[PDB]
């Protein structure tokens, strides 16, 4: 039952027990003291053993753990050191973003998306910008889509540095964490020069970007590109061929390609299992068709494979950054429609038509024609998509966000079952969890 | 071993039954539960759970709708009484 | 013609050589048994890993010395909200309530009336800096550049009450940071 | 995937009588864990008090009539059982669960402000 | 209730859309996809939709013991209660909602005119009468 | 209509009894909102003049499509309500 | 008749995709299972059901192309639906659907008709 | 092509004097930079209507139910002409030669699910091309061909 619980040899009929001084029944009322007179052997499988159900050691991999990328009450049920069942408790960071967007305009709802994933900002707001652009039936000009491709790559480098190095740090390699974080400081300079804030760059707005690139940014972006090429090499020096790094990750968290599709995994934990699918290729967008790059596909579906794919994503992203700097076109950076973009300040105070649209954009907002859409992009974690329903109003009606880290954490039970408690950290690290995105 | 006999269950059963609102204070094997004591669903469950707390025997879902008399519970405990397993310290030393 | 006859696609066609080759066995390893044992027993990759770390020991650290030095800032930096002022002294702000409408976090509180001289101004202008997200729509919404975000960030306070900026606190910053805001605007004029 | 302790499939029961028996077993399950709820959450009220409050909870809403709304009330009460037995709610929430709770004349409400 | 599907093989997506009421159950897609075990729990938690056949359906995004399903239209955006610390009780206690500044509603000055019309048709002529 | 759905919506007890919802029409669709509280709807905060409030339904408005659709909803939730017919 | 068809192996050489071992004798086993599919249509699914016509349109097409080609590579390339191991999966799970689809009787009229207002979004008819 | 590049072609702090030759003897890879940016070049100067309208012409929202679906097989098409009108009865009594051109494509062959991008064609690459890991590493590199 709920609180406690209760054959090969032949069932042998023995009756008529006798001793040398009488029968079994003659001394029955006295033999309980005589331990050598008992008739219930203790080796019998049918012997009544009633033992209380003492629950197994359930350690809380709870919020106050450095391995956690947020506040995760990972209720782990373990016997010994193996993993029996895992039940993550997401929601400790449910800020209710989906509820708040319904009451704010399409321009005011953009800064919510930078706060989903703390590290992949300009990719997050790109998927809402594309969603609104798809409904608005307006297309960003060429130079706008090249800026989104360049900062699409820089964001991927920023995200993967947080993902790979913390995964390396959580294993125990402290040094590669600090070498890479200087590069993030160097990369966050580029975010701050174009947008103003280091981390949450409300830059990619529906209808292009916020402001044109500052002069000389390309020179500084390219100069970092030459130096950055060595940074991966030293990262691959202390991780790629080290035997301790291989032992911690090889064969840890095996995910079949057929089973990865079943749980809807996307991103690195779908090419780690061998499927050569990539959203940047399946649905080209924002000047990704123009550039050329090679996708990476694993063969064993374990953490070490996903590491190699993520490291390859560094060089392939750096490959595009060279192409985006070289192939940069001239022109505007946002759609030249005053109804979906603020007019320049030189013209707002000179032209009566310009001032009216500036006044009207910021008080009522632009109205999105009715419809519904589901646009998915290759986020650094995986397939990130938003389901947006337009009710002809200047405020979206329904905004459901597909978080790649949300689905992956669900497949923790399928992946981590049968591994050891140290392998739990490796599995979490390779999932690239950011519980702001999980609990959107 | 199972040290409970039929009388031991019967004698201690009344005291628990004397602790709950019963139409008559005369309860024996023939006494019913729903009829004699006027107990409905929720009233009867508390007494049945209470006997689980004293006799330390769990009643399953099959017998739930099939309990009609108090003699059955008294006889049921004997068929379903075991001593909890004692740790290695208690058993042999 | 496509493979729709067979219910297939050119997409479903895996590339030539997609399938894996046969895995190696113990007799098909290039490095002899002694060669692999020496790398294994003598810790060849760990010692190389140690040396590369020792290279960084003879390099200049990136560390800067706060507060004696600061990190770089850009003219677009979004920091402390501040209320600007004309050179003639009259307030730039004419109380649109464009401020109260755009603010995504609803951190702007404006109440206005006719001044004594009749020119339209505001007597209440409060920012809940604990509610603001430093989004930047302050600066973009102004048709007279009355509200701007200074490049300041070092204004942490002991009591949270000090983080509710009324009009006078905003005007004090506007005068106190005026020359710095001149650097920011005149260096970001072309791109707006 | 392996479902957690004390889980049941979400099923749309299409019988009036079966739902009656499902509830009755459920009420016993709460009473069986009466001692645990005191020891797990360190509640100030003794075991008999919890059963008294549980009975006040079960007695309260026994007169519902809609079967489509019977399953919903049985589904969510199952979650309350599962959350409590698995020791998921924090200590504070259970203490405040039992710590919740006659009106006043019109003059009394008029003076202070009513609602 | 929506269902977005992905075909890695044929490189396409589909959208199964089945309605649901506050009481009419929806069959669970766990026997087909185990990946909706967490996507359905979010939908139940934020809407109250009853999913028929879910192996384990419960709260996944709201607080333990939370009352109400938030993403409904009748559910207020600020909620019904908020918590604080009460020194005398020596614990963090729920309490009825109180706002020092209420959520100002700016939708009143919305558009009174029409914004967008029918548009331009693009239906391929093979799918017309 | 006959269903006591209030036991599944999780709404507080005060919505069923002590609150009144108006079904009005501002020019092609109908809306529902709750009438203001007697006291405590809006009191001036004595610190910074913020418009404080204890009513949690002040910011809620539901955009409907047809009148009978709105009435169906109000009966479904067990809401007290009244209907304001627009002037022609 | 008690038969056993090997759907996917549990050991041997990998096939790029994880957890998908190389099938020992795929080509006749594909031919057998493809043939068994056409037998299942003739017993369960009615004639007018376009699902029945859609199965044969590619089962006969593919199964014929398999027999002529004696190289495993050429079977994949002309069919163009992935590996040989995957082609087994596509044939097998399609076979089960023929059993299930007949059980559903998905060739009949619309079982449940939607209400009037159900599929109209924000007043304007879709 | 991202081949190896010397230290003096990377905008970084270098080595001046004999220390350069000391560095090239001790360091394992002499063509890696220290990573510190060039103070003399990096960030040296600081940063201090109808013809053009498409939103109003957005594609319309048209839903096709069983009533309108049946009309395409019987009446034909608005390009190639040939209440509750249920489809199930129409499929029970209609010419299969209508099916093999309207309801199906290429002689009754089922329509493969439409690709979101046709030109997603992959080819397997080799080490000498992409400069990545050698073969023994358990990944493979794909390209757009
Ligand atoms: C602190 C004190 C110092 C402690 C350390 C001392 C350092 C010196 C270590 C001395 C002992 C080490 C012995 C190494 C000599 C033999 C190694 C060798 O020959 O390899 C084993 C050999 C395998 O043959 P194999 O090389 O694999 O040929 C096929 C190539 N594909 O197998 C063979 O067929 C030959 C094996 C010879 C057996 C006798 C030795
Ligand atoms: C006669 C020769 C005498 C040599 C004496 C020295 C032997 C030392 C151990 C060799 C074997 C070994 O390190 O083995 C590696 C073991 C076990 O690896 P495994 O389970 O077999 O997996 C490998 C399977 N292979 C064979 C397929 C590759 O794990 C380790 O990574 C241990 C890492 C130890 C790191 C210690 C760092 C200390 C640095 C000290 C200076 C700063
Ligand atoms: C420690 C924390 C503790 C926290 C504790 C938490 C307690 C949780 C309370 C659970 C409330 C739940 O939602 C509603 C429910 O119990 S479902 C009963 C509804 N009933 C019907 O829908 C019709 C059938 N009704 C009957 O069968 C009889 O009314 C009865 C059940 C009384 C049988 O008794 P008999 O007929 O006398
Ligand atoms: S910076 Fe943005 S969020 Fe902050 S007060 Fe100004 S408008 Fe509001
Ligand atoms: S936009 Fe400028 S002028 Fe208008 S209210 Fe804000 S600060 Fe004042």
């Amino acid at each position: 039952n709920d609180f406690y619980d209760v054959n090969d040899f032949f069932p042998v009929q023995v009756d008529g027990i006798e001793s040398s001084l009488g029968k079994y029944e003659e001394f029955a009322k006295d033999a309980h003291e005589w331990e050598s007179w008992n008739l219930q052997n203790e080796d019998h499988p049918e012997y009544p053993v009633k033992r209380t159900k003492i629950r197994h050691f359930t350690l809380n991999f709870g919020p106050q753990h450095p391995a956690a990328h947020g506040v995760l009450r990972l209720i782990l049920e373990l016997h010994g050191e193996e993993i029996l069942r895992s039940d993550p408790h997401v929601g400790l960071l449910h800020r209710g973003t989906e509820k708040l967007i319904e009451s704010k305009t399409y321009m005011q709802a953009l800064p919510y998306f930078d706060r989903l994933d703390y590290v992949s900002m300009m990719t997050n707001e790109q998927v809402f910008s594309l969603a609104v652009e798809k409904l608005l039936n307006l297309e960003v000009p060429e130079r706008g889509q090249y800026i989104r491709t360049l900062f699409g790559e820089i964001t991927r480098v920023l995200n993967h540095l947080m993902s790979v190095l913390s995964h390396a740090m959580d294993v125990g390699a402290l040094t590669p964490f600090l070498w890479g974080f200087e590069e993030r400081e160097k990369l966050m300079e580029f975010y701050e020069r174009v947008s103003g804030a280091r981390l949450h760059s409300a830059y990619v707005r529906p209808g292009g970007v916020s402001q044109d690139l500052p002069a000389g940014l390309l020179d500084d972006i390219y100069m970092w590109a030459t130096q950055f090429g060595d940074r991966l090499d030293e990262t691959e020096e202390l991780l790629t061929d080290s035997r301790i790094w291989k032992q911690r990750t090889i064969g840890i968290g095996e995910v079949t390609a057929e089973d990865a599709l079943n749980y809807g995994l996307s991103g690195v934990m779908l090419r780690g299992s061998g499927v050569p699918f990539d959203i940047r290729k399946s649905q080209p967008y924002d000047a990704y068709d123009k550039v050329d790059f090679d996708i990476a596909v694993g063969t064993k579906g374990d953490c070490y494979d996903r590491y190699l794919i993520r490291m390859t994503e560094f060089r392939q992203s750096l490959r595009i950054i060279e192409q985006c700097c070289n192939q940069m076109p001239p022109g505007p950076v946002k759609v030249e429609d005053f109804k979906v973009a603020p007019p320049p300040r030189a013209l707002m105070k000179e032209d009566m038509e310009a001032l009216i649209h500036h006044f009207l954009l910021y008080t009522k907002g632009y109205a999105v024609p009715a419809g519904e859409t589901y646009t998915a992009i290759e986020a650094p974690k995986g397939e990130m998509a938003v389901y947006v329903v337009s009710d002809g109003s200047e405020r979206p009606y329904r905004c459901k966000i597909r978080a790649p880290g949300f689905a992956h954490l669900g497949a923790f039970d399928h992946i981590a079952r049968g591994h050891f408690l140290p392998d739990a950290v490796a599995i979490i690290g390779t999932m690239d969890l950011v519980f702001g995105e999980v609990d959107r | 071993a199972s040290t409970l006999t039929k009388e031991d269950v019967l004698t201690r059963s009344v005291s628990v039954l004397r602790g709950f609102e019963v139409k008559t204070k005369d309860i024996d094997l023939q006494t019913t539960f729903v009829q004699d004591l006027g107990m409905d669903s929720l009233d009867l469950n508390d007494a049945l759970v209470a006997l689980e707390e004293e006799f330390d025997v769990v009643f399953d879902d099959k017998t739930a709708n099939e309990i009609k008399t108090v003699g059955e519970v008294v006889d049921f405990v004997l068929a379903n009484y075991l001593p909890t397993e004692q740790s290695i310290n208690h058993t042999i030393r | 013609p496509t493979l729709a006859l067979t219910s297939g696609s050119i997409q479903g066609t895996h590339p030539e050589g997609f399938r894996l080759p046969r895995p190696k066995t113990w007799e098909e390893s290039s490095e002899s048994a002694l060669s692999k044992a020496t790398k294994w027993y003598l810790l060849s990759e760990i010692f190389r890993g140690l040396y590369i770390t020792l290279e960084m020991y003879f390099r200049a650290p990136y560390t800067i010395y706060y507060p004696f030095e600061k990190g770089p800032v850009s003219p677009r930096f979004r920091g402390e909200h501040a209320l600007r002022r004309y050179p003639s002294g009259e307030e730039r702000c004419i109380a649109c309530k464009l401020c109260e409408a755009v603010c995504p976090a609803q951190a702007i509180t404006i109440e206005a009336e006719e001044r004594i001289d009749g020119s339209r101004r505001t007597y209440k202008y409060d920012i809940d800096m604990t509610k603001c997200i430093y989004c930047g729509y302050c600066q973009e919404s102004c048709p007279v550049d009355a509200i701007v975000e200074t490049p300041n960030v070092e204004y942490a306070t002991e009591t949270r009450e000090e983080l509710l900026y009324n009009k006078e606190k905003l005007l004090a910053n506007g005068d106190k940071w005026e020359q710095e805001i001149q650097y920011a605007l005149d260096a970001d004029a072309p791109y707006r | 995937t392996n479902p957690t302790a004390f889980a049941q499939t979400t099923r749309y029961v299409k019988d009036s009588t079966e739902m009656r028996t499902l509830v009755l077993n459920l009420y016993r399950r709460y009473l069986r864990h009466s001692r645990g709820f005191v020891n797990n959450y360190n509640l100030d009220i003794p075991a008999s008090q919890v059963r008294t409050k549980i009975r006040q909870e079960f007695e309260r809403q026994r007169f519902v009539k809609d079967l489509p709304l019977k399953n919903v009330l049985y589904m969510k009460a199952q979650m309350e059982f599962q959350e409590l037995v698995n020791f998921w709610k924090q200590q504070c929430h259970v203490m405040q669960y039992f710590e919740s709770i006659k009106g006043d004349s019109f003059v009394q409400k008029f003076l202070k402000g009513a609602q | 209730v929506v269902y977005n599907l992905l075909s890695v093989r044929h490189n396409s997506r589909i959208r199964i859309k089945t309605y649901a009421s506050e009481v009419s159950p929806v069959p669970s897609v766990v026997p087909l996809f185990q990946g909706a075990n967490w996507f359905e729990r979010e939908t139940y938690d934020l809407f109250g939709i009853f999913f028929e056949g879910h192996p384990d359906l419960r709260r996944i995004m709201t607080d333990y013991g939370f009352q109400g399903h938030p993403l409904r239209k009748d559910f207020p955006t600020t909620g019904y209660t908020e918590v604080r610390y009460d020194a005398e009780k020596r614990r963090v206690v729920y309490e009825p909602l109180e706002l020092t500044q209420a959520w100002r509603n700016f939708t009143v000055g919305s558009s009174v005119w029409e914004q967008v019309g029918d548009g331009k048709d693009f239906t391929p002529e093979s799918f017309k009468l | 209509t006959d269903l006591a759905k209030e036991l599944v919506s999780g709404a507080p007890k005060e919505l069923i009894t002590e609150r009144v919802a108006r079904i009005y029409q501002e020019t092609e669709t109908w809306k529902i909102d709750w009438d203001i509280l007697n006291k405590g709807n809006r009191w001036e905060n004595d610190l910074m003049g913020y418009q404080s409030s204890s009513d949690y339904m002040q910011g809620t408005i539901l955009k409907f499509d047809t009148r009978e659709g709105a009435i169906r909803f109000a009966k479904g939730q067990g809401w007290d309500y009244y209907i304001q017919e627009p002037k022609v | 008749q008690a038969q056993e068809i090997l759907i996917k192996a549990n050991k041997g050489n990998p096939t790029g995709l994880t957890g998908l071992f190389q099938h020992p004798s795929p080509r006749p086993t594909l031919i057998t299972l493809y043939k068994a599919t056409l037998k299942n249509l003739e017993e369960k699914i009615p004639k007018e059901s376009v699902y029945r016509t859609a199965v044969e349109a590619f089962t006969k097409e593919r199964l014929s192309i398999v027999e002529n080609n004696e190289i495993i590579e050429d079977i994949e390339k002309k069919i163009g639906s992935g590996l040989v191991e995957e082609l087994i999966v596509q044939a097998n799970e399609e076979y089960d659907l023929i059993d299930k689809m007949a059980e559903w009787k998905a060739w009949e009229e619309l079982e449940e008709k939607p209400l009037d207002d159900q599929w109209t979004y924000f007043g304007k008819k879709l | 092509s991202g081949g190896p590049v010397p230290v003096f072609k990377k905008y970084t702090t270098g080595s001046k004097g004999i220390w350069e030759k000391i560095r090239q003897l001790l360091t394992l890879v002499p063509n890696r930079s220290t990573g510190n940016p060039l103070v003399k070049n990096y960030r040296v100067p600081p940063p201090g209507y109808y013809d053009r309208d498409h939103r109003r012409n957005y594609p319309r929202l048209v839903a096709f139910d069983q009533t309108k679906v049946s009309g395409l097989l019987t009446l034909g098409s608005a390009q190639n002409p040939r209440q509750s009108v249920s489809l199930s009865s129409t499929l029970a009594t209609i010419d299969p030669k209508v099916v093999k051109s309207e309801l199906l494509a290429e002689g009754g062959s089922p329509v493969v699910a439409p690709s979101l991008n046709k030109k997603m064609k992959f080819r397997l690459t080799e080490e000498s091309e992409h400069g990545m890991y050698p073969e023994d590493y358990p990944i493979r590199i794909f390209a757009q061909n």
